């Protein structure tokens, strides 16, 4: 099952204000208009991480609550954990094995806490500086992602140094969601007067985009 | 002017000489209040470090220190730096520091730098060749060696392939050194990948242990979690000043900002991508860097043969920033304005022209394009000239130049 | 596809026939030329060293490169005034328009100085000025002339050109009525002056209409400013490159000059800054070289414009495809950003008609010839006409001369040449 | 000061050579700009590096000089093309091109040599003494319209005359100096007058 990625998976490039500029960079990005896998909350498989990921979920009961990432995902060594515990957000790298089907029933070197509802995220590994970006909004559709622009906003950099080869999403249980991979791509951007990006081009998309 | 033109005599004209940058009025310093002491004392007096394949990436953050305690320290047998000089460390600010630290024999300490080779570099700790940081060590035969050999210290002697920059690997699996298919079994061409030093206190320097730290440095646009011991001033605005924010030196008008930032933006940047707006790290004040006014100094003069007097055009300047006369072209000091208009003489810009005249002074005026003339036109008017003249205008053209030649060889090499 | 070279046309050559036109057009053909680029200047020390005194000293190792860079951009900057002045300030006196427009039909109003507006721009010049689209040691100097002074010169040139013919370039503006002016331009291209008066109402209305069509062309056509907008874009593009070049490393550890100085010992920073200096210096020499070449290129267009001014405005050129296409009558300058626009006014024949011709005629058995023009017949009678308009005149004593007995000539014919 | 163009060319060459010389004093990051110092203080394996800086610097100054010379030579060549054209148009003939062979209606020109240049003395006409008159683009006589074979029709009030277009020289309108262009009706601003017949 698929949806099109459209121009989804765009995120803020650096911590710099610029005045309305048509700026450019090469970075890990979601390939424009790629088809990307569609999932039904009947299923939360283990997926590769590869270079980096886009994830998004279309919800109203908000069944999605987190992700687990790492080498083993069974906690036999460190494995990254993220869970939005409602008003708050847990992050850990724990070797403690939680439930072997990993849902909330309705030692760690790091441990911390901070269909209309589309929640969107982007994840990448850079020299063990693991960077994450985000957005969430109401939308008027279940089956496919919205075609309009927005640059996702930084959550964290995690310089934790884990070999994240695999990951899986996490739930609260007694929705639909979508996943795809980033690629090193040359890009063009459109800032505004308030230091804020407002459109972008994947140069690697086609000869016009070049 | 005389020095710009490298001569004691100068003709009538208008001449570049300098740019008057309105001077930086004071030197601001601003840093995060992160002034608790860094654990470098515990690092450089550590009880021990790890065996070198498992080198300690000890992140150092959220603190400050006087590095002169360290770079003048009698502790070190080795103290080296890359992309930085140690005298500057007390001015520096860093996003993070990482004290990549371990024990090895003295013969392998020379492997610990960019471009270096051998199994400690290649199978235990490989630097980026694009490093920024420092390499520090002390001979530890006093503490790490023991009689009968201290075998608690180890290194990777073998691996299938060399380490990438900052790669780390704890695997104990048998190294297949050749055609023997090891299948987890040691033997001929099937070896354990680690080796133990067995440090005896009687060993010579080549086998004597060394405690080692490599300070890997991170410097990026995010707030400086580390600095040297240097102390902030108060903040200042709306004046041309010298400044530092978060280790970044700069100079400009620290204007109040109409430039709305996003919350995560520590800086804003020019078309040049040079820093162009800044945040006070403590006061969280977004400052907009308007340039310090930088007037090109066009000196206006008759010739020194004629007169010693002068006028000055600071190009693009408003006179308040510095008798005087403002223009669209900038601030004209020392000329005398005139309501009349004549033909131009020294051209200045935006229709302004000047000359020196009689009580003598340099007048400045808007130029006259010429005599103005209403023609006697109609549907029936004519004029026809009853008399005429011959005339002899003289036209001058260059047609050649002096044929030079150079032996590039004898010119360069004599 | 293979491009068309145009549609083909086998012209029907013969030893015996001519096509001679019965009607024409007073079409107006626009032309555009650059005259100046933006007067930049770079303080090479400010650009290279950015107020690092350390760098500012170190640069003396490279000696007089920084002075000759200022000198070269100064030389360009000076000759921009020269270009702008030498195109427009060709007229010696600021002629001003008469209070009444008694031209004999020609509705100049759109290209004149606007007599109501506070600035002397024409209606068409306003469309042009409305069509067209730095902090780090780079600077832009002002033009010497103001944009309104430029309008006074184009106004004056146009006013002399209206009130006095071409005479105001070479003498006083000897006044003569504008209908007599057109009769001279006609008299130039072999069109006998009577032909103007014989068609004046129509001829003026063609001009008026053609002017209106140029307004609409410039109003509609976003590409019309192509040459002038190109010159602006190239110089903006060059500076934007020269600014972004500040950020190249040239093999230094950083392209931020202050950053090196904020990390390093002088003994290191000398080597690093030797790279940046050599880099920024090579980039600035590159820009200056391209500006010198582009300034020579603009100076060709400035000499070309100054000549188009000296010929097409201040006379009637004999040079085919110099003052617009075809049998040129007159031209008007209009100002623009960085450049100039010419309206060229030209007589173009349009309605052809075919005829029989003989290069000579025999009446006394001696050969007669056209004192000017061609011998022609439709087959009913023989006539002579001037070259570019079908005015059949009876072949007479009055429009011919004789050159001996007929024997040598070929295609010659018998005809009854009349004597009054 | 009239000869400023030629003196400027000489000054530009002199300025360029003096610059090219003076750059030999610059060290370009070498310990001395005198080549013999390095060769008399240092020894080959070290000496080469400083010598290579001097080579690089001296060479880049020479590259710059040659490049400015090419551009400057292109300007002089454009000026030589202009001169060659004025020689052919103005000296080997007379120019129809207004002001090209000097300002005014051109008569003739004389060349004179000068160092690195040429000068022309352009002999030109300029009109000098206006009289105003009234004018009409045609005459009507005997129900025929008349036009000048050459010249303009003018009046001092007291008389009407044909005259040549650029020097006042009046003559009476005659059947000889006029041509007829048909009946009287079509012309604007035409006037009644007698045209004489000899």
């Amino acid at each position: 099952a698929y949806t099109n990625s459209f121009t989804r998976g765009v995120y803020y490039p650096d911590k710099v204000f610029r005045s309305s500029v048509l700026h450019s960079t090469q970075d890990l990005f979601l390939p424009f208009f790629s088809n990307v896998t569609w999932f039904h909350a009947i299923d939360n498989p283990v997926l590769p991480f590869n270079d980096g990921v886009y994830f998004a979920s279309t919800e109203k009961s908000n069944i999605i609550r987190g992700w687990i990432f790492g080498t083993t995902l069974d906690s036999k060594t460190q494995s990254l954990l993220i869970v939005n515990n409602a008003t708050n957000v847990v992050i850990k790298v724990c070797e403690f094995q939680f439930c072997n089907d990993p849902f909330l029933g309705v030692n760690c070197t790091f441990e911390y806490v901070s269909f209309k509802n589309l929640r969107e995220f982007v994840f990448k590994n850079i020299d063990g500086y693991f960077k994450i970006y985000s957005k969430h909004t109401p939308i008027n559709l279940v089956r496919d992602l919205p075609q309009g622009f927005s640059a996702l906003e930084p959550l964290v950099d995690l310089p934790i140094g884990i070999n994240i080869t695999r990951f899986q999403t996490l739930l609260a249980l007694h929705a639909a969601y979508y996943v795809g991979y980033l690629q090193p791509r040359t890009f063009l951007l459109k800032y505004n007067e308030n230091g804020t990006i407002t459109d972008a081009v994947d140069c690697a998309l086609d000869p016009l985009s070049e | 002017t005389k020095c710009t033109l490298k001569s004691f005599t100068v003709e009538k004209g208008i001449y570049q000489t300098s740019n008057f940058r309105v001077q930086p009025t004071e030197s601001i310093v601003r840093f995060p209040n992160i002034t608790n002491l860094c654990p470098f004392g515990e690092v450089f007096n550590a009880t021990r470090f790890a065996s070198v394949y498992a080198w300690n990436r000890k992140r150092i953050s959220n603190c400050v220190a006087d590095y002169s305690v360290l770079y003048n320290s009698a502790s070190f047998s080795t103290f080296k730096c890359y992309g930085v000089s140690p005298t500057k460390l007390n001015d520096l600010c860093f996003t993070n520091v990482y004290a990549d630290s371990f024990v090895i024999r003295g013969d392998e300490v020379r492997q610990i730098a960019p471009g270096q080779t051998g199994n400690i570099a290649d199978y235990n700790y490989k630097l980026p060749d694009d490093f920024t940081g420092c390499v520090i060590a002390w001979n530890s035969n006093n503490l790490d060696s023991k009689v009968g050999g201290n075998y608690n210290y180890l290194y990777r002697l073998f691996r299938k392939s060399n380490l990438k920059p900052f790669e780390r690997d704890i695997s104990t699996e048998i190294y297949q050194a050749g055609s023997t298919p090891c299948n987890g079994v040691k033997g001929f061409n099937c070896y354990f990948p680690l080796q133990s030093y067995g440090f005896q206190p009687t060993y010579g320097v080549g086998y004597q242990p060394y405690r080692v730290v490599v300070l890997s440095f991170e410097l990026l646009h995010a707030p400086a979690t580390v600095c040297g011991p240097k102390k902030s001033t108060n903040l200042v605005k709306n004046k041309c000043v010298n400044f530092n924010f978060n280790g970044l030196t700069g100079t400009g008008v620290l204007t109040e900002s109409n430039k709305k930032f996003l919350p995560f933006q520590q800086f804003g940047r020019d078309i040049a991508d040079t820093t162009d707006a800044v945040r006070d790290p403590q006061t969280l004040e977004i400052l907009d860097i308007t340039p310090c006014s930088f007037g090109g100094v066009s000196v206006i003069t008759p010739g020194t043969n004629t007169s010693n007097q002068v006028a000055v055009l600071y190009q693009g300047v408003n006179c308040t920033e510095v008798n005087v006369f403002q223009t669209r072209a900038g601030c004209l000091i020392g000329a005398e304005h005139v309501n009349n208009s004549y033909e131009c003489d020294i051209p200045i810009g935006a229709g302004i022209c000047a000359s020196y005249q009689t009580s003598q002074s340099i007048i400045a005026y808007t130029m006259s394009l010429g005599a103005e003339n209403s023609v006697a036109y109609s549907n029936n008017s004519i004029a026809i000239p009853t008399n005429f003249t011959i005339s002899v205008t003289t036209e001058i053209l260059p047609v050649s130049m002096t044929k030079t030649s150079v032996d590039c060889t004898m010119y360069i090499c004599g | 596809y293979t491009m068309s070279l145009g549609a083909e046309n086998s012209v029907a050559y013969s030893n015996n026939s001519i096509a001679i036109p019965t009607n024409f057009t007073i079409s107006v053909t626009t032309e555009i030329l650059p005259v100046s680029m933006t007067k930049t200047s770079v303080d090479c020390t400010m650009y290279i060293c950015g107020d690092s005194t350390e760098c500012s000293n170190l640069l003396l190792q490279y000696g007089s490169f920084c002075t000759q860079l200022n000198r070269a951009l100064t030389g360009i900057a000076v000759e921009q005034d020269k270009n702008t002045q030498e195109v427009f300030a060709q007229v010696k006196q600021i002629y001003k328009t008469p209070p009444i427009k008694d031209f004999g039909g020609f509705n100049f109003s759109q290209i004149l100085p606007d007599p109501s507006k506070p600035s002397k721009r024409s209606f068409i010049e306003d469309l042009l000025f409305n069509k067209v689209t730095k902090f780090n040691g780079l600077t832009v100097l002002p033009p010497l002339l103001t944009d309104e002074m430029i309008a006074q010169y184009t106004s004056a040139l146009l006013a002399g050109t209206i009130t006095s013919g071409w005479t105001f370039g070479a003498g006083a503006a000897l006044q003569i009525p504008f209908a007599m002016q057109m009769a001279y331009r006609f008299n130039g291209i072999g069109v006998t002056q009577n032909v103007l008066y014989e068609n004046q109402k129509l001829i003026a209305n063609q001009f008026n209409s053609a002017i209106g069509k140029i307004q609409d062309s410039l109003s509609s056509t976003a590409s019309a400013l192509g040459k002038l907008q190109d010159v602006v874009n190239q110089n903006a593009q060059a500076l934007n490159t020269l600014v972004k070049q500040l950020s190249s490393n040239f093999g230094a550890i950083s392209s931020v000059l202050n950053d090196i100085l904020s990390r390093l010992d002088k003994v290191e920073a000398e080597v690093q800054i030797d790279r940046l200096i050599t880099g920024r210096l090579q980039s600035l020499q590159t820009y200056v070289t391209q500006q010198l070449i582009r300034a020579a290129e603009i100076r060709a267009s400035a000499n070309l414009a100054a000549t188009k001014m000296s010929e097409c405005v201040l006379g009637q050129s004999k040079r085919v495809d110099f003052c617009g296409k075809g049998y040129h009558l007159m031209s008007f300058p209009q100002s623009a950003p960085h450049g100039v626009v010419f309206l060229h006014v030209t007589y173009v024949p349009a309605q052809e008609k075919n005829f029989t011709t003989a290069p000579a005629i025999c009446h006394d058995g001696k050969a007669h010839f056209p004192r000017e023009g061609v011998f022609v017949s439709n087959g009913t009678h023989w006539f002579v006409t001037q070259r570019n308009f079908y005015e059949p005149q009876i072949i007479t004593t009055d429009n011919t001369f004789v050159s001996g007995n007929c024997d040598v000539v070929i295609g010659i014919v018998n005809n009854t040449v009349y004597d009054p």
